[PDB]
């Protein structure tokens, strides 16, 4: 499954 | 609190770099990646094919415990650099006195590619006890990655490359077998004006 399609919170593509 | 500790093991400080000798007295150093309200909790089904899948992977370390020592640590990398030493330090403490070890496993489709262990000897500090990894030399296999990303010409097709890119570096109790620590690294390019950045999950079920 894509990372950014995976059951993760939105801030782990969300760089700080 | 945000901190990748557990219940014995804590890691203070954990760093990855390029340090150039520009001259006889002189050394320029490039961090690529660096730690040192509450921590967000991510599902480790969701990053369980991403590692090896056998009798002392993560599932197998998950399930046999403790809960409280998984992580899964997301990092930006900063790849803004041009006599060269590639090193990793990272410093740990416990209450308590023991032997630990650190071993790393970088990962590429899941399956494991390299291996290393490290044996640290407590230090005694102020009541604490004290596990100073100091530059640990990379391995070939990360200073040759690190070089292959860099000659893509756009960091989309460097990111791409990391998506089936991770490492698991799990501490262990030498003489218990206790898993003290167990943090999964999954990892990105920084567009941070700010150095390399990261975010700190809790593994749960």
């Amino acid at each position: 499954v894509p990372l950014r399609a995976r059951n993760l919170p939105p801030s782990f593509f969300t760089e700080p | 609190p945000r901190s990748v500790a557990s219940s014995k093991l804590w890691m203070l400080e954990f760093s990855a770099f390029l340090e150039q000798q520009q001259d006889p007295d002189t050394y320029n150093k490039h961090l690529f990646v660096h730690i040192g309200p509450y921590l967000e909790a991510v599902d480790i089904r969701q990053i369980y094919d991403k590692f090896p899948e056998k009798k002392g992977g993560l599932k197998d370390l998950f399930e046999r415990g403790p809960s409280n020592a998984f992580f899964l640590v997301k990092f930006w990398a900063d790849l803004n650099t041009n006599s060269s030493f590639y090193g990793v330090s990272s410093q740990y403490e416990s209450p308590e006195n023991m032997i630990i070890t650190c071993s790393t496993k970088v990962c590429s489709f899941g399956k494991q590619v390299v291996e290393k262990v490290e044996t640290e000897y407590a230090r005694y500090e102020n009541g604490h006890y004290s596990y100073r990894i100091h530059r640990s030399p990379l391995c070939e296999y990360m200073i040759n990655f690190i070089h292959k990303l860099k000659h893509l010409p756009e960091k989309y097709m460097m990111n791409s490359v990391l998506e089936n890119f991770t490492i698991l570096q799990v501490v262990t109790n030498r003489d218990t077998q206790e898993t003290l620590l167990c943090i999964a690294y999954v990892f990105e390019v920084s567009a941070s004006e700010h150095g390399a950045q990261h975010h700190i999950y809790r593994l749960v079920k």
